[PDB]
């Protein structure tokens, strides 16, 4: 219990502005690949009408 | 499906489907009950004379009426989550030992809780109270007071003429949880021995009111 | 204990919305069904796409697996079970198994590519609790979550425990399996999050301040963060680096609480299904609710994001399943 | 004045009838949590009294203030014949949604094994089939006008449009066809069932909404049919002498009948409020 | 896996029922083909009876001379012969199939019993390729029509008999391998040229080399390119 508590507080961590960051890069990078946040053309996918 | 494979795969998907028809068919025409009670409790003597592992399933027949009975096994003591399984089943089927007279409060807790649950309301509770006779000697025999565990055991009236004040008392204590809550589901009390064969009937038989009664409700005729 | 608080408090420079608070918001994201799944006795409890994006396995509250053909709607495999009651269901990455557990205390594996049908590959017995999630690393190894507050990595070849992950004080509810597949994640109804690390089978971080019971979990695609939903009816996102929490994504409106989380493929959508009978899609970045995803006649159990990401699949408890797109 | 406020009732009722007709078909068609066997035969019923409205109502409107004929004998043969289809599939379905709730709250534990998609299709057919072909074969046979040739032209000139006209033993046959075993089965139905939910109902107390629910069905059901029905069986032998205005009337307690069975066995369950 | 067939023999002109017994999977859950071999020629698709028996596919020349049933319970298949013609004399063939998404129809066939008395076309240019162990070897083929349907799937087999045996499934859709076939087999075209290629060359590998589409059921084999050493 307490050696759990221990290992687990002694970790590297990084800022909160440098995650967001990070994910708002990653989201950013991969948007143009998105069939869902970017509707895809209605020929190019295979749940059509 | 134009092409020939994708009509086979299309003839294999509805060969699926009539056997999904005929698994509905099986499943519709049977009736699901959760067993709930306690290690002390005879549960498994109940189950047996009817008919790791977390849970154990027991289908018996009545008057062409299918019942399935699931009693869950090794599990922890919360039960708050997977009793959301249990939302759609015809009864709860609690299982009590009527002899133990210390764990008569936990059960009485256990009760109330599987009564206000929030997922098991509409669903209705059969009591069976096991160890009758075992009760019948503890009671005739003394050297446990009744009235010990219960102050308000003396302050109450309705073999022995003491038996059956101690079995109705069991009795009321039981059902005055289900009386102060609830019209949306009932209780159907009983008293069970050791080995008895009349469980399946009772069970037919408060099935059939509870479905009943669901139905006079939902065609609004309560 | 109160020294890593204080650093997971300091360690927040800032909070997320300020930094996307510039950022163009998305827009009202429609997205509508365009194949319906049906077929299903009981509630639908779990499903789970596959890496070809194609197929998908559902359980079924009744004993039945079943995979679809989502493209055409096909029912490709019936699988019945040895036990009614299933919660919990997994297809393999290389599509050759499938798993399943539930109210007893088993993971089935079945094998679907068979010179024979499907036949139950491998029975992995030792959990005291119900199973509530189970999920492939490869065809060998397999992490399953149950209610005895354990996970547990197994080996399908032998059939025993290779590792068991301690520490939850309430039963595990769901998990979900890193990109990387060398750690995971697992949310309790301890009302908190716990990574462990494949390898080494111990916990490395933990993750509160979530009120009510965690009922799902996800990565985000990264893989550096994940979101939690639970019956408080709000969505949590946790950073892995930050160890802490990001955003909340929850509304005054909302009160039932959360079935299932999922990811869009870019981490842009975070859908969460909801009790009340339907799923919502927020804006992983601002937690504005864009888009709502309503049709089913009873509570959202499961959701499920393809690999390519072209599609959603939504099991609820009406027995039906939906494809929106 | 008095052909106008006909006009304008006639035309309200006509209205109310297809409305709800409608609401109650879009209702079961639409929502899947409303497609099981027993609302299935609602939604036929609903059918129906929308196709009597429809197909009847207006026509029998014309017929009954104008006090005459437009068209010809083609189209008032086809008009009889539908307007005597549409009655007895409406009282055929009443009947049948009787039989199943006997069925649902008498034998309670085999309900859903026994009331199935299968019967309740069945169901449906002969409620549409039997009452199409009672109706077809009886008008357009003249089975109805055979022995009364002398009376049919009588009535053709006090009446110069259409009437429903019956024989001694045709409308004996009819009236038992389309109000007696149904009627007889839906009372004794609905005896039953008052007397176990009256029954269960004590036993609850122990340890009222059927009176007030059954006596409405059984009102709606009878206050209509009952006094139609019966003149139309006791006219024969009572040698014709039933005055025009109580028979446009009572063929305007029938129309009514289709207008209040939606409102009474959809619009009275508050899961179907609920759900509408 | 088996499928063991009994039957045939020497029978005068316009007169057989072949059986086939599975033992090793599940039969009523595949889907069964007769197909033929004559010694002068290559193989002949004959008949095909689904799962379920929905659907029945007959061969163009033959039609109401041939008739086919199974039998779960047993799990047997029945091909009853009706005025058997001279052309009627070739080995048969109990093929099992199978189809669903991702499935290999064709897999597995039986060893065969000896029997002495608008379609689209496929030609294999070639009849007989001479090569050498251990250098690659290539098949070609082609259709009479686009043979890529709108599924993005070309519904093309190739299977290879080795001599003294039954033929054995090595390609569908000329982007899967079989079972348990060697990793030295490969598939390409583009809807109407086909080419299998094997990279290396084993003493096994001889054999004839034989070319079916499935797009349509009458079902039109190729000549077959026999893989001499
Ligand atoms: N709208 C009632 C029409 C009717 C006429 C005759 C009979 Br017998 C039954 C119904």
């Amino acid at each position: 219990l307490v050696e759990q508590l221990k290992m687990e507080a002694n970790i590297d961590r990084i800022k909160v502005s440098k995650a967001a960051a990070d994910l708002m890069a990653y989201c950013e990078a991969h948007a143009k690949e998105d069939p869902l946040l970017t509707p895809v053309p209605a020929s190019e996918n295979p749940f059509r009408e | 499906t134009l092409s020939a494979e994708d009509k086979a795969a299309v003839e294999r998907s509805k060969m699926i489907e009539k056997q999904l028809q005929k698994d509905k068919q099986v499943y519709r025409a049977t009736h699901r009950l959760l067993l709930l009670g306690a290690d002390n409790s005879g549960k498994s003597t109940i189950v047996k004379q009817m008919r790791t592992s977390g849970i154990f399933e027991t289908k018996f027949q009545v008057d062409k009426v299918n019942f399935h009975m699931f009693d869950v096994g090794a599990q922890r003591d919360e039960r708050r989550k997977w009793i959301q399984c249990f939302n759609d089943v015809t009864a709860i089927i609690f299982v009590v030992d009527s002899s133990d007279y210390n764990r008569l409060q936990e059960a009485l807790n256990d009760f109330k809780s599987i009564w206000n649950n929030r997922w098991l309301r509409t669903i209705s509770v059969i009591l069976f109270l096991n160890k009758q006779d075992l009760l019948a000697e503890k009671v005739l025999a003394g050297k446990s007071k009744i009235e010990d565990y219960f102050p308000e055991f003396a302050r109450y009236t309705t073999e022995d003429p003491r038996v059956t004040r101690a079995k109705y008392f069991i009795r009321d204590e039981f059902l005055r949880i289900s009386t102060a809550s609830g019209g949306r589901h009932y209780c159907y009390p009983h008293f069970t021995c050791s080995v008895d064969t009349e469980n399946a009937r009772r069970i037919f038989n408060d099935c059939r009111d509870i479905i009943q009664r669901m139905h006079l409700r939902q065609y609004e005729l309560l | 204990k109160n020294q890593i608080r204080d650093a997971r408090k300091a360690c927040a420079d800032a909070t997320l919305s300020q930094i996307t608070n510039n950022i163009d918001p998305v827009g009202r994201i429609q997205m509508r069904t365009r194949r319906t799944l049906r077929g299903h006795l009981a509630k639908i409890y779990a499903m789970h796409w596959g890496t070809d994006s194609r197929l998908l396995v559902s359980a079924s509250q009744d004993g039945k697996l079943i995979i679809w053909d989502s493209y055409t709607t096909n029912k490709v495999h019936a699988i019945p079970l040895r036990s009614s009651w299933v919660m919990t269901c997994a297809y393999a990455p290389s599509g050759n198994y499938v798993a399943c557990g539930g109210l007893d205390n088993i993971c089935s594996i079945y094998n679907l590519k068979t010179r024979e049908n499907v036949r139950v590959s491998r029975e992995l017995a030792g959990h005291t609790g119900y199973l509530s999630c189970c999920r492939f690393l490869d065809d060998n190894q397999i992490v399953t979550s149950s209610g005895d507050t354990t996970c547990a990595l197994w080996d399908i070849e032998t059939g025993q425990q290779t590792t068991t992950f301690t520490g939850h004080t309430g039963d595990v509810m769901s998990l979900s399996l890193a990109p990387d597949t060398r750690l995971f994640v697992s949310g309790a109804c301890d009302a908190s999050a716990k990574l462990w690390d494949v390898r080494e089978g111990m916990c490395r971080q933990t993750f509160t301040g979530h009120e009510s019971d965690i009922n799902a979990i996800c990565f985000f695609p990264n893989g550096n963060a994940f979101a939690t939903g639970s019956d408080d009816a709000t969505c949590r996102l946790f950073d892995l680096r930050a160890d802490q929490e990001l955003m909340t994504y929850s509304h005054d409106n909302i009160i039932c609480g959360i079935t299932s989380v999922s990811f869009s493929k870019s981490g842009r959508l975070l859908l969460a299904g909801y009790d009340d009978f339907n799923c919502n899609v927020w804006d992983a970045l601002k937690a504005d609710r864009a888009g709502v995803l309503a049709g089913h006649d009873n509570r959202v159990s499961c959701l499920g994001v393809t690999d390519d990401g072209m599609a959603v699949a939504t099991g609820s408890w009406d027995s039906f399943l939906k494809i929106w797109n | 004045d008095v052909r106008a406020s006909l006009y304008s009732l006639m035309v309200l009722i006509i209205l109310t009838t297809l409305v709800g007709n409608l609401i109650v078909i879009v209702s079961i068609s639409h929502f899947k949590q409303l497609h099981t066997p027993t609302n299935w035969l609602i939604h036929s019923m609903a059918t129906v009294d929308f196709l009597l409205g429809c197909l009847v109502m207006p026509y029998s409107m014309v017929r009954s203030a104008e006090h005459c004929w437009y068209f010809g004998e083609v189209f008032c043969k086809i008009h009889t014949s539908t307007d005597i289809m549409l009655s007895s599939a409406s009282i055929f379905h009443l009947s049948f949604i009787s039989i199943d709730r006997y069925y649902a709250v008498c034998d309670p534990l085999r309900y859903k094994a026994k009331m199935n998609i299968l019967v309740i299709c069945v169901m449906i057919f002969i409620s549409w089939s039997v009452p199409a072909v009672f109706a077809f074969g009886m008008i357009f046979l003249e089975l109805n006008f055979k022995g009364a040739e002398e009376i049919y032209y009588k009535h053709v000139h006090c009446r110069g449009g259409c009437s429903v006209f019956f024989s001694k033993i045709s409308g004996v046959l009819t009236f038992m066809t389309s109000f007696y075993i149904p009627g007889s089965i839906m009372l004794c139905v609905y005896y039953r069932i008052y007397l176990i939910a009256k029954e269960q109902a004590r036993l609850i107390s122990d340890a009222r909404k059927a009176v007030k629910t059954l006596g409405i069905v059984m009102g709606v059901f009878l206050i209509c049919w009952c006094p139609f029905f019966i003149c139309t069986v006791m006219d024969p032998f009572l040698h014709y002498i039933i005055p025009p205005t109580l028979n446009d009337v009572l063929i305007w307690f029938g129309y009514l009948n289709s207008t209040f069975n939606p409102m009474v066995y959809a619009f009275f369950y508050p899961w179907f409020r609920k759900a509408l | 896996v088996q499928l063991v067939e009994s039957g045939g023999g020497l029978v005068q002109p316009g007169g057989r029922k072949l059986s086939c017994s599975a033992s090793g999977f599940a039969f009523s859950s595949f889907g069964m083909h007769w197909v033929r071999q004559a010694p002068e020629k290559g193989l002949e698709w004959v008949a095909y009876i689904s799962s379920g028996s929905g659907t029945i596919y007959y061969a163009d020349t033959v039609k109401g001379r041939f008739t086919i049933s199974r039998d779960d319970p047993k799990n047997t298949l029945f091909l009853q012969m009706t005025s058997l013609r001279s052309e009627d004399t070739a080995m048969y063939y109990c093929v099992r199939s199978i189809y669903y998404y991702g499935s290999s129809p064709f897999d597995f066939w039986g060893q065969g019993t000896t029997l002495t008395v608008a379609d689209i076309v496929m030609t294999q240019a070639t009849s007989s390729v001479p090569v050498t162990p251990g250098e690659s070897v290539s098949i070609s083929c082609r259709s009479s029509k686009s043979l890529l349907h709108s599924n993005g799937n070309t519904y093309l087999y190739w299977f290879l008999q080795r001599p003294g045996q039954s033929p054995q499934l090595l390609i569908y859709r000329m982007s899967n391998l079989a079972s348990g076939v060697p990793d030295r087999f490969s598939g390409s075209g583009s809807g109407t040229a086909f080419t299998l290629t094997i990279s290396r060359l084993e003493a096994e590998d001889v054999g004839v080399y034989y070319c079916m589409q499935h797009l349509e059921y009458p079902l039109t084999f190729g000549a077959g390119t026999k893989l001499e050493l």
